[PDB]
C-alpha cells in the first residue's frame, strides 16, 4: 500500500480536520471511533495506520502553535480519533504574523515535530508521500507549513509532497495583515512543494450563496466544501483508479517546469446536501458543469487563460464515448499554448456516496493563477512601501530585505505565468 | 496559556472593573459574590485561578486609599482574593505628581510583587488590562508609573488599556487636562493599545439607548462594561479561529504610536428579558458603525480609518456578515495603503441578556479631536501657570510638562497628517 | 481604444454625474471605488483611465463657478471615484446669468480647465472626441459650456465633440430669466457642437408620472432617467456595436448640414424600477414604444414634423427579420422629405442589465426641435423688447447688439428647421 501521510498545520487546517476525516471515515465503511462498520472498502490502509487491536488509526500530525484548534478538534468535535501523541501544541500562538511561525517562535518546535513525524514514517514500508494542509493566512499556518516542508524535504528528498493552500477570503476571514503573510508564505512555497493546490475561499462563499439561493444552508456548508475538495483530490490515491494512481503520477501529469506547480480545481456538485431530490446529473452535464464558472474554486474564468495541464476525475459510472464528446465540445473555452496537444485527459473512478448517481473534480494548470498573485502582490505593494505594520515583523527577526526578496520572488512567479498569455 | 492579569487601579478603576468581574462571572456560571461554582462554561482559567470549588479573578488591585480592602468587601463580598489587594497610606489629591512621585516605594514594591504572584501563577502571560481613569490622581500618576513599570519587567507583552478621558464639554477639576496631559503622554509611551473612553458619550447612551430614567455611573458603568465582556468573548468561549490581545495589537496598530483605539457595542441590554429579538446582523453592524453607539466624544462617520476589526457574537450567519460588511465598506471611508481594512471574527457563543451581539474597535482619525480639546485646555491653564504650584512643588519641571505636551501634540501631527496625505493616496 | 473625454459644467452637469458614473461602474463590473469586481466586460478604456495600480478612474473633469456641486459629488454621494485634479471651482458661482459664465468671471478660469483637459488629453493615445454635458439653463451651464467648447475646439479641430443640453423646466426648475440664457446659449451651440442633443426635463416629469401614475415612485428616479439617457446613447461607444460604433459615425448618420445638428431622443423602458415584475417586452412593442408620444424626452410628437434622419439603438436579441417588419410598419408616421430615402437604420447591441430581456434608444433628427426653439424665443422677444432684467447682464459686459445678434440667429435656426415644413 503506497501510504500518505496527512499534516495539519493552523487554526485553519485543524479546523478542517474533523471534516476530512470524517468524509474518509464513512467513504471507506470505518465509524469515528475507527471501529469497522461491516465491509471495508478501498485501500485503507493508505490513509489509516492499523492498530494491535481492531481500530483503525487516521495516519496524520495536528500542529498549532496555541493550545486552542486541538484542544477543541480532538476533545469535543471528533472524540478519540487522533491520537494524543502526534499532537504538537505551543503556548503563545502567532499574533497573525509569518515572522513567529517561520522565524522566531516555531523554530523551537522543530525538534518535536520532526519527532513526530519520524515516528509516523517508521509505521510504513512504501511511503509515497506528504500532504500538508494549512492556512496561508495566519502566522502558524503560513508560518510554520513551509518550515515543515522544508524540514521533510531535506530528510526524505525522494517523495512526493503536496500541498493544500487555503486563501482566506476579503471579507469574513479578512485581517489588516494578509497580504504580507500571503506573499511571505507563497514565496516559500514555491521551493518547498513540488505540487500546490490553491483554493479561494472568496468562491466558495459566492459559489455556495449562489446554489443557496433558494434555501438556508447550513453554516457548516462552508467548511464541508474545503474539505471535501480535498478529498476529493485523493479519491484516486485511496482506489483503485485508473487515474492519478499516485502522488508521482500527479506530478508528472500536471508539473511541467519545477516553478509552475500552483493549481486550480472545480468541483461538481460540490456538496450531497446542496444537490438533493432528482439530481440525475447525466454524464454530459457533469462535463459541462465542471468548467463552469460556479463551479471553480478560484476567480478563474476558464476562456480567460490559457491552459498547461487538465486532468478531469470523475466517479462513477461516466462511459468513454461521452467523456470524448465532452472534451471536444469545450470547443475554444479550454486553450493551450501552440507548443501544447490539448492533453486533456479525463475518465472515472468509484463512487461511494449512495445519494449521487456520480460526481467529480479536475485539476488544472492554468495561467488564471497569476491573476489571484497579482491581487495579493499589488495590496503588499501599497503596504510595504509605506511600513504599514512591518514594525511587528522586524521585532521577531525579519530584516527588511526578506520582505523585498519575497516581492521579487513573486513578482517573477506571476511573469512565468502570464508568458502564453502574451 | 492567554491568561490574563488585569490591573485596577484608583477608584473609576476599581468601579468600572468590578463592574466586568461581575459580568464576566454571570456568563461563565460563577456567584459574583463568592467565587463559587459547581457547573462553569467556557475557558474560565483564562480569568480565573480556580482552587477547589473558588473561582478567583486574577487581578491586582491598586489604591493610595487607607481602606481598599474594606470598600471592597462591602460591594464586592469575597470575590476578590484580599491578599491582591493593595492599600495606601494617604492618597493622591487629584494630582498626578503624587500618583507618580511621591507614592511611597514601599506601596510600588508590594504592587509589583502582586503583579509578580499573579503572572507566577500561569503557564503563559497573554497579556495585562489596566482599567483606570486620567483625570484621577491615583488613576492617572500611579496607574502610568504601573504601566512604566510592568513594560521595562515584561516588554514584548501586549498592555491595553482602558481609560476615561475628560467630557468634551463640562470639565470635573481645573487640574483635570495637567492630569490628562501627563496620563496620555505615559500611554503613548507604555501602552500597546489604549481604549478611549468619556462620560458625555456614555450619558448620551446611557439615557437613549438603554430604558434607565436618570441614569447614575452605576448605570453608566455596564455600558463600559460591556465593552469589556465582549471584547474578550473570542478568549473566553475559544473557539478553533479566535482572538487574542496580540491578534488585536498585530491588526489594529500599524505603527508603533497610534495605537488610541475607539469602542462601540450593541445592543446595550440591561439584565432581565428587557429586550427584542431583532436578530439581524444587518442592523447591528450598521448600529455599531454609526456614530450613536460609540463610546468616546469623537464623530468616526466623518473621519477615516486605518484599520478596524469587527466582532460578532451568538449564531449570525456568515452571509450576513459578508454583505453588512460590505455595506460598511461602502458608506465609510479608509486610508488607501491598508487595502483589507478589516479584521473579523466571530465567536458562536451568545451574550447572556441578547442571542446576538457585536463589538466593534478601531482607528479613526477623528480620535486626535479628544486630544486636541485637551492639549488646548492645558496650554490655557499652562501659559498661564493656574494650578501649576501643585506639579512643580511635587517633582515636576516646567519641562515634564512641556514634554509630555510635546508627545500628545507628534500624535495629533501624525494622525492628522497621514489622513490628510490620504485623500491622494488613491491617484 | 477610441477614449472619449467626460466634462460636466454647472450645477446639473454635475448633479447628474453620480448616476452617469454609477451607470457606468455597474454595466462594466467595476465597483465604485475603481476597484474591479470580477471579470470585467465591454472597451473600458473607453472612458476609464487605468491607475498605476489595479483601479479604474473615470475620465471625467468636474466643473463649477462655485464649491458647492462638486463639494457634494465628490465628498458625498460618490467617495473617493472622482480625481480632485480634475475638478475646477470658483467662489462667486453665476447669479443665473450667462454673462459670467461666458464673458467676466468663467473667463479667468480658462487657463486652468484648458490645462486640466491637456493633462488629461496627454494621457490617451487615440483620442476620438469630447462629451460635454451641461444645462443651458443657469449661468455656469449656458456660459463656460460654449467657452470650453471653443477653446477645445480651437485646439483640437479634428475631434467630434457632442453636448448633451439639457433644458430646465417651465416649472420645478424654473427661472425668471430663463429665456434670456436658453437663447444667448444656443447662439454659442450653434457654432461650437458637431452633435447636440436636447432633454427637455417637462418631458421627463409627465413622461414618469405617468408611468408613476400606479405608485409613489422614488424622488430619484428624474435624475436616474436623465443620466440613463446619455448611458445608452453612448452604448455603442463602449461595446461592439453595429452601430453608431464612433462618435464620427453619429455625426455621418445624423447631421447633413453643419447647422442642423440638433437631436431629439426617445428612451425606452426609461428605468429598470419602472418597468418591474413580468417585463417581456417583445422585439414588436420595444419598437412602438420607442416612436410613442411618452417615450420621447421632449414636447414633439413624430408625426407632427419631417425627419431628416433616425437612427435605432437596440439592446439584446432583436431579430431582424422584426425589426424590418417594425419600421415597415411605421408607414406614415414616420416621414422625410421627397429628396431623401426612408433611411430609418436600426440594429442591436450587448445588454449588461439583468432585470431586462431588452431595450433601446433613438437619436432623431427631426424639424420638431424648432417648435422648442420658438417657444423659448418668444419668451425672449416678450422680455427683452421691455427690458426685463438686461441691466444685470449689461453691468457684466453683455453690449445690447450681443441680445439682438442671438435673437436672430436662432430665428433663421428656427427658419432652416421648417423648411421642409412648407
Ligand atoms: N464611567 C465612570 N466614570 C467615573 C467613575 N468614577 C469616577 N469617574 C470619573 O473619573 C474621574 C477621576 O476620578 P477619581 O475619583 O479622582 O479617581 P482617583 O483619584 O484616581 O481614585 C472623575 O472626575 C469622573 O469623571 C465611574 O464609576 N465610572
Amino acid at each position: 500500500a503506497r501510504e500518505v501521510i496527512t499534516i495539519h498545520v493552523g487554526e485553519l487546517g485543524i479546523q478542517i480536520a474533523p471534516n476530512f476525516w470524517k468524509y474518509l471515515c464513512d467513504e471507506h465503511n470505518i465509524d469515528y471511533k475507527g471501529q469497522e462498520k461491516g465491509k471495508i472498502r478501498g485501500v485503507i490502509d493508505n490513509f489509516f495506520e492499523k492498530a494491535s487491536i481492531g481500530k483503525w488509526i487516521p495516519r496524520t500530525i495536528l500542529v498549532d502553535l496555541g493550545p486552542n484548534a486541538i484542544r477543541k478538534v480532538t476533545k469535543k468535535d471528533m472524540k478519540d480519533f487522533f491520537d494524543p501523541k502526534r499532537c504538537v501544541m505551543g503556548l503563545a500562538g502567532d499574533a497573525n504574523l509569518f515572522a513567529k511561525g517561520y522565524y522566531s517562535y516555531g523554530t523551537r518546535f522543530m525538534e518535536e515535530i520532526m519527532d513526530k513525524i519520524q515516528k509516523e514514517v517508521d509505521q510504513t514500508e512504501h511511503l509515497q508521500g506528504f500532504i500538508v494542509v494549512h492556512s496561508i493566512g495566519d502566522g502558524t499556518g503560513a508560518g510554520l507549513a513551509p518550515l515543515i516542508m522544508e524540514a521533510i524535504k531535506k530528510k526524505h528528498p525522494k517523495l512526493v509532497m503536496m500541498s493544500y493552500s487555503i486563501v482566506p477570503s476579503q471579507n469574513m476571514d479578512c485581517s489588516t495583515i494578509l497580504p504580507y503573510n500571503a506573499i511571505l508564505s507563497l514565496d516559500k512555497l514555491t521551493s518547498c512543494a513540488d505540487i500546490s493546490m490553491i483554493i479561494d475561499n472568496d468562491s466558495i462563499y459566492r459559489i455556495v450563496a449562489t446554489q443557496g439561493k433558494e434555501n438556508e444552508l447550513s453554516e457548516s456548508i462552508f467548511d464541508q466544501v474545503l474539505a471535501k475538495a480535498l478529498v476529493e483530490i485523493t479519491a484516486t490515491l485511496r482506489f483503485n483508479s485508473p487515474l492519478n494512481r499516485s502522488m508521482m503520477e500527479m506530478s508528472t501529469n500536471l508539473v511541467p517546469f519545477p516553478r509552475n506547480h500552483f493549481l486550480m480545481t472545480s468541483m461538481s456538485p460540490l456538496e450531497t446536501s446542496l444537490t438533493s431530490a432528482h439530481q440525475k446529473i447525466e454524464t454530459k452535464e457533469l462535463m459541462q458543469d465542471l468548467i463552469d464558472q460556479d463551479h471553480i474554486l478560484a476567480p478563474i474564468t476558464v476562456e480567460k487563460g490559457v491552459f498547461t495541464a487538465f486532468v478531469i476525475a470523475l466517479r462513477g459510472e461516466n462511459p468513454h464515448s461521452i467523456l470524448q464528446n465532452s472534451i471536444k465540445g469545450f470547443g475554444d473555452r479550454v486553450k493551450f499554448s501552440e507548443i501544447f496537444p490539448t492533453a486533456i485527459k479525463a475518465d472515472s473512478t468509484t463512487l461511494t456516496d449512495e445519494k449521487l448517481a456520480r460526481s467529480g473534480i479536475t485539476l488544472m494548470n492554468h495561467s488564471g493563477v497569476a491573476n489571484l498573485f497579482q491581487f495579493l502582490l499589488t495590496q503588499f505593494e501599497l503596504m510595504y512601501d509605506h511600513d504599514a505594520f512591518t514594525t511587528w515583523y522586524y521585532q521577531e527577526g525579519m530584516q527588511p530585505s526578506e520582505f523585498e526578496a519575497a516581492k521579487n520572488n513573486i513578482q517573477k512567479l506571476i511573469t512565468e505565468y502570464k508568458q502564453d498569455e502574451y | 496559556a492567554g491568561e490574563i492579569v488585569c490591573i485596577q487601579v484608583g477608584q473609576a478603576g476599581n468601579q468600572i472593573a468590578g463592574a466586568f468581574w461581575q459580568k464576566i462571572c454571570a456568563e461563565h456560571g460563577i456567584d459574583p459574590v463568592n467565587g463559587k461554582a459547581i457547573d462553569v462554561v467556557g475557558d474560565t482559567d483564562i480569568f480565573f485561578n480556580t482552587i477547589g470549588d473558588k473561582y478567583i479573578p486574577r487581578a491586582v488591585v491598586v489604591d493610595l486609599e487607607p481602606a481598599v480592602v474594606e470598600n471592597i468587601r462591602e460591594k464586592f463580598g469575597t470575590l476578590f482574593d484580599p491578599k491582591s489587594i493593595v492599600s495606601g497610606a494617604d492618597g493622591a489629591g487629584n494630582n498626578f505628581a503624587i500618583g507618580f512621585n511621591e507614592h511611597g516605594a514601599e506601596t510600588l514594591e508590594k504592587v509589583m510583587q502582586v503583579v509578580e504572584q499573579r503572572v507566577s501563577e500561569t503557564e503563559s502571560i497573554g497579556g495585562f488590562i489596566l482599567t483606570h481613569s486620567c483625570g484621577g490622581g491615583t488613576g492617572s500618576g500611579f496607574g502610568s508609573k504601573i504601566l512604566k513599570t510592568i513594560r521595562e519587567r515584561y516588554p514584548k507583552v501586549p498592555i491595553f488599556t482602558f481609560s476615561i478621558f475628560p467630557s468634551p464639554k463640562i470639565s470635573e477639576t481645573v487640574v483635570e487636562p495637567y492630569n490628562a496631559i501627563m496620563t496620555l503622554s505615559n500611554l503613548i509611551k507604555y501602552a500597546s493599545c489604549s481604549i478611549v473612553l468619556d462620560n458625555e458619550a456614555l450619558f448620551s447612551i446611557a439615557e437613549k439607548k438603554l430604558e434607565v430614567e436618570n441614569p447614575s455611573l452605576e448605570d453608566l458603568n455596564l455600558i463600559i462594561a460591556q465593552v469589556l465582556t465582549n471584547v474578550t468573548a473570542s478568549l473566553r468561549f475559544s473557539g478553533t479561529l479566535n482572538l487574542d490581545l496580540g491578534k488585536l495589537v498585530t491588526n489594529l496598530v500599524p505603527f508603533s504610536n497610534l495605537h488610541f483605539l475607539m469602542a462601540s457595542t450593541a445592543p446595550l441590554v440591561l439584565a432581565g428579558k428587557e429586550s427584542y429579538e431583532k436578530m439581524t446582523a444587518k442592523e447591528l453592524s450598521a448600529q455599531v458603525f454609526g456614530d450613536e453607539y460609540i463610546c468616546a466624544a469623537c464623530k468616526p462617520t466623518t473621519g477615516r480609518y486605518l484599520a478596524a476589526s469587527v466582532l460578532f457574537r451568538g449564531a449570525v450567519k456568515t452571509s450576513d456578515v459578508n454583505e453588512a460588511m460590505a455595506t460598511v465598506k461602502e458608506q465609510n471611508s479608509f486610508v488607501n495603503w491598508i487595502p483589507t481594512g478589516f479584521k473579523i471574527s466571530k465567536s458562536e457563543t451568545s451574550p447572556k441578556d441578547s442571542a446576538l451581539g457585536v463589538i466593534m474597535l478601531g482607528n479613526n482619525s477623528e480620535i486626535v479631536s479628544v486630544f486636541e480639546r485637551i492639549g488646548a485646555n492645558f496650554d490655557r491653564l499652562w501659559s498661564r501657570k493656574a494650578f501649576a504650584h501643585w506639579f512643580t512643588d511635587s517633582g515636576f519641571e516646567e519641562k515634564d510638562l512641556d514634554d509630555a505636551r510635546a508627545l500628545v501634540q507628534k500624535v495629533i501631527d501624525d494622525y492628522r497628517k497621514l489622513t490628510e496625505d490620504a485623500e491622494n493616496l488613491y491617484f
